[PDB]
């Protein structure tokens, strides 16, 4: 019975379930692992029987624990509980989310923050922007990414947008779907301000003058609101 | 001249021309084309057998006196699904044909002579094949290794640098210094290896030296900003160097769509990811990219087969792969507006009609690094199923069909990462990594992987006990994976570039190594039967998949073949 | 308790039984691995409780699955389950034999080859001949051995079957219990005809002449039916 | 001294590695196993799981050899290979040798034939090698008389002379007599209980690639698992007939269970047939002493490596194992390898 | 996808498929078997052809890129007579096809690219053989070498040490100071040697010596006394040291007659010169010998083909070869009852049968050192003329007579002395050495002769004129002919232990050397098509030569093919 690696993985996974449900049996309340086990093992075997399905399961596995089950701190803990088992149609991806609950007081690691709020982009200007998508499909920019060089589909005045970011947090960003318009926020592009790759419009320094250089070739290139060649004087590198 | 029954025949050498063997409980066919033996001169060892002293094996041998000698191999390979012994001597397959020895036997080439030197391999009554190349691996856990060779993969070609975010979400080992990490640690495992480089930059400078330390390529991943800049720098250096390019097409289409990704690939040839889209890409469009010349399409994994529970899976995935948080708000749309069940239907189709080439796995990734090999021949299965024979297909037999979706774990990824001349298919003269495959188990479970023209694990059992048969049987890893051993039977891919700067020595490597080339020569019809190009469209709308005008969609199933089956989890 | 791998081993398949045993007890048709445990794991408690015996458990492991309990295609696939297990006499291998049956369609990987019949050693011209075992122990031939050599108990024509053999399916072999008289049937040896080894009466290219020298030391070294010495005239290498 | 670590040692039994030198490597994860018992010392031929090597304990070529030596640095378990002394080929029959290999082997599987035999027999001479024999079962050469007229006189370690492990049926085991030759037991029938001779019908299958159904495969397989010549051994090994105690690894025998099979088979014969003659004082020193150097000093002799190996005697390596009385002949404290704890 | 006439075509590209050519003047017609070209896509070099850049000759070339591509060329090889495009690199047959550019040509393997480093050399309407190799060479004068190359020789084996008697008599370049010096010697020529040892010694040290000192084998000799100790010692040895051993029969029969001499050989492998008998040996029979496996035959050189003047030349020749003063008693008997019209004749019938499977030369010695090539032809014509074509001919053409006759002095000598693996027949991966026969004057006047990939010589006319056509067109050495060069296009060739023991650094050989290989497990049926063993018979009387049972003679010519009509002279 050629068994593979992974095949011994579950083989002891099932085990490591067979005691959890075996210890609560005896009135146990379940810890951390043992109702994580005990929660995955299950689905292994109903994935095994071939009735139920991955959706299915998914939701079902919220069903084997009850609060009063486990002990306290475990509900917090497992936030969620992820485990592929093989249904008749192959293996499958059952995730079950946050089978337990707070039952109980205490929470392990718990955050105490301090209410208040942080100000992104400290002393940063912002400015608003018409955005509107006049392309078939939806567009997701970036925290720092250089709004001016976004898909040529942004219809906005990319002129006023040179050389700035999405005033949000860092990290996040703004979908369009095809059609929407809408005023996005963005500051400037803190650092040395050097751009340098996204659509290879700058990559110089954001300077007043390169500038003249990014807007003209938008213009060729076909981005959205990139103004127009109002007879351009060439530079010497660019 | 006496006269035996196929019957017997059959049960003593192993089907012959003309015979049908059943690739493991699917529905595919495959049948002997050719056999190069001479009915009566057949190699078999054993107790009285034939190799043996001066009878089979040659008191006289030639000097080519081969080193080990599979015997009866029924070959399933993109050459042909023919019978034949196989030879092989240091560490490569030596000769394919007869063999035996000329001073009783008629038709023996000094390629295939036995000796007293060359050891006996059985073979009959199994499929030899080459071993797969999973190309799409994500170097999270070096577990991974181990259980994708269990599954009949001699070769993974990814980049990564353990279970970091950043190799989480992209199959990139970048810069030289974790370059030297990661091919010192390949060191210690038993599956050629190759690492690619962060094509996420558009310093030039900074792509070159990733090369020049090792690296057979670039990544271009999304995570990392996948735009035109970084996607046109890269792949001009990657042409420079002679190396192959990956690519994760720009999701969020932030700086543009697929037209302008593929107006950045300039033509340049380039190897694209989950390109059916599920596994990630320009959203919805993408996969049409797999219609074009210059495009090396590669599916992803899980997308494949489809069955009924495939959609209601990958929802999760999303979020373990790109940090998409499960909260966010612009993170819960996109990660909806991606798992369309109309681009992953046609994907079977599309690998069906030769519009996909190569059959990724993701690892660890939205991918199954033990489940390539299966699902490429699950999907092969199903979709006989549904659409029947092919019209290339001669003969009461899916030969055809087979060696197409054969080479889509074996010759088309060797040739899209410039190593087809070492490994990738049972070829004279390349690499010995072979796979003897017990016809039941096809496509799932193998009975062992030679490593470099050695046994480097295989199916063993009580290693106690009077035979190597009695439970439990799982796999062992064997001589050639130990050692120094290991060393001898494996190989590290790089650059020529760093192949020359001798990165071998610089980094004190044991293990053989090899450089790849011609990356940049190569395009879609290099793809070994899966070479068709067809202008493919995809409506914003329904999302429906075209290809030359009419619609293409596979139905989901409910059931598939080399499954439950086979393991107990 | 000193474990040994051995015994790892056996507590890893003893469970991986206990789940084959546990699931189809649930109602599911047991497949290629479940299978082989179960009978395996049996097996293994029956040679613990040092009851049953080698013999029998060999046996018995065969009514331990009905051909309605096993999926369709185990069957066809164990062709034998083989498992060591220690009995009060000492470990032994109990190799239990085609435990179920095809009581379903499906074979995988089934061999549907084309009837008809394959001609051994094309175009080989054979020959009879009168082969009686004067000794008191069998004595089994091969394929592709030269025959002239055999054992010096299998009198016949020496002569006649100089540098030939048994015209059979390459590989298998002839048997002679001590007294049995039989007539094989023997092909002339193919490729360069090279004879080097055996009995050590060639070790050269099988030749008319060269067969003179076999002859006559076959005949001293007392090969029956090896004809006489009628005034050997010897040559200057042999 | 200062410098001098402190191991006790009271109260249990200090012994030599054992040596078990039929070894047919078809696994790696025998070693360990083999380690557990009490065995330091691995001599066998072979490449892993290959037939070749399921059958016989055989390294075939300088190439092979390579590998495995090279492999061999991986294990914890001194180890030695042999060659393929199947050939009538001098020159090919050196270079092995000349490659690394301690000796040879005559496999039946490979042809076990006089000319092999004697070429084989002559080289290993010239080389001061030792030479494994597995006697010509199906007698198509000749018979044992033959074989041993090979042999020449020469000096031949033989493998299962009882018979079972096999070889030339049925006489083979009388070959045990002789003294030129070097007399060993395969393992699995030994001792000799009710279950063996029911168990061997099988493994013939699993070694000479014996496919249950062939016709003449179905007759000598038969007339080969003598209860016999099986019966016989144990007592042959009482009377000191047999020399070593070998296993087979994973062809008809099990590498685990050397050690303790050879214990077994004594307090076998002691119950059957009490004390010996030569036994002095109220014990069973000197029977002990036999079935001891069954697994240590005489295989170590069989294969040139007594001098440094193989007895607990002043000078040779320190391949020792402490074994606690209780637990004695199957379960070992530690296995100390080279001087240091492994 | 429009059409051409053959007419066009052939006039255009070369006779194709189908087509028939006429071998010189001889009634030998050859014809095209197959062809690897893709009508349309055919490679051709010129003003405004095909081959040039972006086009036929590709810009981004594989990293195998051509040395030099032979465009069209009609193959004529043991192997097959076919059409196709024959590629070189690193003075090697790199690849036998199509070729050209990927970028713009269907079937175009990496094997075959053509690139800007790849020289164009038109090969369409010529035919492309493999260079003959003389083994019955006795270096009597340099300047046979520079004459047998002209002929369509790239390779001769032999012995001897310039113009001594002991030389001009026998093939051996006895003990290895002697070797060392001719080794030294060969350094200055154009043309791959081998020197053969004095096989002549009962003294086992002897003759072992003179093999670790660079000999590829012995040579047994009437003048040195062919001895049935002498033969058996030098047999053994030979065995050893898997070296070649050449014999000259023992005429006198002092010591025995062919019986014993066979019986020496003791079955080992031999290669018999002038089997036939006029060249010498065990009168009458010894041409018997031919027919025994064991045996490697071979044919001299003048006694072929069978002409009203041959018996009526041979007479002299004897004195001077050995020493057969014109005058003494006991030379003027046996000299005569040597050159039997009878033997002669039936050798080309032999030849025909595949009884023989070599033709030497003698070259000085009874043997035209420039006639080989062109009398194994005639020969074959004019077994034709009187035979007809042949039983295992199909199609209305010769190729089977053509392709036994061809691997005479090809393929059969190469394998005959361990050389096969490198050169000796047109196949991949062997060395280079080709020469372009116009059909026109096959076998007698090739047009160039390509040495390890290179030209070393070639027809040239008027050095100063505006082409190389214009007259006085004859041989004018090439470049590989010339410095440093010639020694990277040459191959002196000696035995394994010398080889090992390091005779080129020992020597300083600045030429390529090479050790021979496999000579011992060789046998007759290793002859390609001339593989056929028959015990044959000599009345001692008559001194009629039968086979099988049957009798064999050829008629004698008045008039033969490939002659007067080529040469002034
Ligand atoms: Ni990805
Ligand atoms: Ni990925
Ligand atoms: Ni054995
Ligand atoms: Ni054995
Ligand atoms: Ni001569
Ligand atoms: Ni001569």
């Amino acid at each position: 019975m050629k068994l593979t690696p992974k095949e011994l993985d579950k083989l002891m996974l099932h085990y490591a379930g067979e005691l959890a449900k075996k210890r609560k049996e005896k009135g146990i309340k379940l810890n951390y692992v043992e109702a994580v086990a005990l929660i995955s093992a299950h689905i292994m075997e109903e994935a095994r029987a071939g009735k139920k399905t991955a959706a299915e399961l998914m939701q079902e596995g919220r069903t084997l624990l009850k609060p009063d089950d486990v002990m306290d701190g475990v509900a917090s803990m497992i936030h969620e509980v992820g485990i592929e088992a093989m249904f008749p149609d192959g293996t499958k991806l059952v995730t079950v989310h946050t089978p337990i609950e707070a039952n109980g007081k205490l929470v392990p690691g718990e955050l105490f923050l301090k209410n208040e709020d942080i100000t992104i982009n400290e002393g940063k200007k912002a400015v608003s922007v018409k955005v509107k998508n006049v392309g078939d499909r939806p567009v997701q920019i970036g925290s720092h990414f250089h709004f001016f060089e976004v898909n040529r589909c942004l219809d906005f005045d990319r002129e006023k947008t040179f050389g700035k970011r999405l005033d949000i947090a860092a990290g996040t960003a703004v979908r369009f779907e095809p059609g929407e318009e809408k005023s996005v926020e963005l500051i400037d592009i803190g650092g040395n301000r050097r751009i340098f790759g996204f659509n290879a419009l700058v990559d110089r320094q954001a300077d007043n003058e390169s500038k003249k250089i990014a807007l003209h070739r938008a213009k060729e290139r076909g981005f959205h609101g990139a103004k127009s060649d109002d007879n351009y004087v060439k530079t010497i590198k660019e | 001249m006496k006269k035996i029954s196929r019957k017997e025949y059959v049960s003593m050498y192993g089907p012959t021309t003309g015979d049908k063997v059943r690739l493991g409980d699917t529905d595919l066919i495959a049948e002997v084309e050719h056999d190069y033996t001479i009915y009566g001169e057949e190699l078999k060892f054993g107790g009285g057998k034939t190799l043996r002293e001066g009878m089979s094996q040659s008191n006289n041998p030639s000097k080519e006196e081969l080193d080990l000698i599979i015997t009866n191999a029924l070959i399933v390979d993109y050459t042909g699904i023919y019978k034949a012994d196989i030879g092989i001597k240091d560490g490569k397959i030596a000769g394919i044909g007869k063999g035996g020895n000329k001073d009783m036997q008629d038709g023996v080439k000094n390629n295939l002579s036995v000796g007293p030197a060359t050891e006996a391999l059985a073979g009959e009554g199994l499929i030899v094949t080459a071993g797969g190349i999973d190309t799409h691996i994500h170097f999270i856990s070096p577990q991974q290794i181990p259980t994708a060779f269990a599954s009949g993969v001699t070769t993974m070609i990814g980049g990564g640098t353990g279970p970091a975010d950043g190799t989480n979400a992209t199959t990139i080992t970048p810069g030289r210094r974790n370059l030297k990490w990661m091919l010192r640690a390949a060191e210690e495992y038993s599956m050629n290896l190759g690492f690619l480089a962060k094509g996420n930059a558009s310093n030039d400078a900074s792509l070159a030296d990733q090369i020049e330390a090792g690296a057979i390529g670039f990544k271009i991943h999304e995570d990392w900003g996948t735009t035109p800049s970084a996607i046109n720098h890269a792949l001009d250096v990657a042409d420079k160097y002679d190396v192959q390019v990956a690519i994760h097409t720009d999701t969020l289409n932030e700086a543009g769509c697929v037209e302008d990704t593929m107006a950045a690939i300039a033509g340049r040839t380039m190897h694209t990811f989950h390109t059916e889209g599920a596994g990630g890409g320009h959203a919805p469009d993408i996969i049409k990219v797999a219609g074009e010349h210059n495009i090396l399409p590669a599916s992803t994994n899980p997308t494949i087969p489809f069955t009924v529970n495939t959609e209601a899976e990958h929802m999760d995935m999303l979020m373990v792969c790109h940090h998409l948080d499960k909260s966010i708000k612009e993170d819960v749309q996109f990660a909806d507006s991606r798992i369309r069940p109309q681009t992953i239907a046609a994907e079977d189709t599309l690998h069906d009609m030769g519009a996909f080439s190569i059959t990724s796995s993701d690892s660890q990734a939205m991918g199954r690094v033990g489940e390539v090999i299966t699902r490429t021949w699950q999907t092969a299965d199903k979709n006989k199923k549904e659409f029947g024979r092919l019209k290339e297909e001669k003969g009461d037999n899916d030969n055809f069909r087979i060696k197409r979706y054969l080479s889509k774990y074996t010759i088309n990824p060797a040739i899209a990462h410039g190593i087809s001349e070492y490994v990738g298919s049972v070829e004279v003269g390349k690499v010995a990594d072979l796979v003897l495959w017990s016809p039941a188990f096809f496509g799932v479970k193998p009975n062992m992987i030679i490593k470099g023209g050695f046994i480097a694990l295989s199916q063993m059992g009580d290693a106690n006990a009077s035979i190597p048969t009695p439970q439990p049987v799982y796999y062992r890893e064997m001589f050639a994976h130990h050692g120094k051993a290991k060393y001898d039977a494996n190989i590290t891919f790089v650059s020529q570039a760093a192949y020359d700067k001798g990165i071998k020595e610089e980094l004190g490597l044991e293990r053989q190594v090899l450089p790849v080339k011609n990356c940049r020569n190569v395009t879609k019809k290099d793809m070994q039967f899966n070479n068709t190009t067809a202008h493919i469209e995809v409506n914003p709308e329904t999302y429906h998949v075209f290809v030359d005008g009419k619609e293409v969609t596979s139905k989901p199933a409910n059931k598939v073949s080399l499954a439950q089956l086979f393991s107990i989890f």
